[PDB]
């Protein structure tokens, strides 16, 4: 029940829509939150060091 | 200002004095037409101020 | 090649090159149409 | 000129038959007009959307079928007929901006 | 817009009779007697001539010219 | 290219609302079907720019 | 009015009601409403039309 690891799901669930009309890719909020989680873990490591 | 389709339809509705007994049905295709199967009417009108 | 057009309300025969600001000679209009095609077009009486 | 009667049983529920001659003679003839509009922008970079001319086929020295209706400037000319999938504006965008 | 060439029901030539019709209404003539003068026995031709609206002139007033 | 004949004359043509690649020489299809974003989804998803992404 | 059938050429038993009436055509036409769907495209997230 206590979660200490996170299963990131396959790229099938998370779309990456490269908007050809612009220089960008529409991305799921889940991928952004995964990026934020990785950043948080790394900055926690940095602050511990 | 009259659209081309309406103009063509109105031109089609116009009767002709040609005797139909002297001609034959145009065959399938042959859109050029021959002497027997078709006639031609050329209409050119230009509107200018007096 | 002369690429020609027609203006908004005086119908002046305005050949303009590309990138030119849209102006009517003998006027100052800035709305402008294209002339009709020269190619033959077949219509059906139906 | 409507006639109130039953005919051919093809007018069961609110259906109503027409006269083929009347339709041929322009009765009920209608026209549908649709607009097609495109924009050519100049971006923050000093570059702009540009329209190429018709794609002249090398084999025939003539525009390809998909580009048949386009004029020299790359824009379809009024008066010509248009079929499905054919191009009306040969618009091209700068990929950088 | 413009007067149709043929009557919808019968198909009699009615396009040519329109112009002179306005001439008849140009004078004192009423509608019914004008239609009688033009020779429209059945009422479909009379309907087509009577109910027509000459929008073509109003549109031509907006034509480029 | 054509897997069998090797002809590189693959052309894109629009079918009855289907995007596919077919070889003009042997009429054999090399790739069919395309995946595009729907408006109901394009309205919800948010676009990202390179600057905010890199920080 | 007394009306003869076009098909049979015989007079109709019952009198028919002729008259000019105002018909207005509607925007809803079959040419725009007809639709057929082959395999066609699918959506990235849920693979449905
Ligand atoms: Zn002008
Ligand atoms: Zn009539
Ligand atoms: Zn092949």
């Amino acid at each position: 029940l206590i979660l200490t690891r996170l299963l990131v799901p396959p790229l099938c669930i998370r779309p990456s829509v490269v908007s050809d009309l612009k220089s960008g890719t529409n991305e799921d909020d889940l991928t952004m939150k995964l990026t934020e989680i990785i950043f948080l873990n790394d900055v926690i490591k940095k602050h511990r060091i | 200002i009259v659209q081309d389709e309406i103009l063509a339809h109105r031109l089609g509705l116009i009767p002709i004095h040609a005797d139909p007994r002297l001609f034959e049905y145009r065959n399938q295709g042959d859109e050029e037409g021959t002497e027997i199967d078709t006639l031609q009417f050329r209409l050119q009108v230009r509107c200018t101020r007096n | 090649q002369p690429m020609i057009y027609i203006c908004g309300e005086c119908h002046t025969e305005n050949e303009i090159k590309s990138r030119d600001p849209i102006r009517c000679r003998e006027c100052g209009y800035r709305i402008m149409y294209k002339k009709r095609t020269k190619r033959l077009v077949v219509f059906d009486a139906r | 000129t409507v006639a109130v009667m039953s005919y051919s049983g093809y007018d069961i529920e609110d259906a109503l038959v027409l006269n083929k001659a009347s339709l041929d003679r322009g009765f009920g003839r209608c026209l549908v007009y649709k607009n097609a509009k495109c924009t050519l922008k100049r971006y923050t970079n000093q570059t702009f959307d540009k329209v190429m001319g018709p794609m002249l086929d090398a084999a025939t020295r003539k525009p390809i079928w998909r580009h048949e209706i386009l004029d020299a400037d790359g824009i379809c000319s009024p008066g010509e007929k248009v079929e499905n999938k054919q191009v009306l504006v040969n618009k091209s965008m700068p990929t950088v901006t | 817009m413009i007067i149709p060439v043929r009557c919808f029901t019968c198909g009699k030539i009615v396009g040519n009779k329109w112009e002179a019709y306005l001439g008849l209404l140009q004078a004192e003539y009423t509608e019914g007697d004008a239609l009688d003068a033009l020779g429209l026995k059945r009422y479909c031709c009379r309907r087509m001539l009577l109910a027509h609206v000459d929008l073509i002139e109003k549109l031509l007033n907006y034509a480029p010219l | 290219r054509c897997p069998d004949c090797g002809s590189t004359e693959l052309v894109e043509d629009s079918h009855y609302s289907q995007s596919q690649l077919v070889c003009s020489d042997c009429g054999c299809v090399v790739t069919e079907g395309v995946l595009t974003t729907t408006f109901s989804d394009e309205g919800n998803l948010r676009e990202v720019t390179y600057s905010r992404s890199t920080g | 009015d007394y009306v003869t059938s076009g098909i049979t050429g015989e007079p109709l038993e019952a009198y028919i009601y002729f008259g000019p009436v105002y018909y207005q055509k509607l925007k809803h036409m079959v040419l725009d409403k007809m639709h057929a769907r082959a395999r066609g495209p699918r959506a990235v997230l849920t693979r449905q039309p």
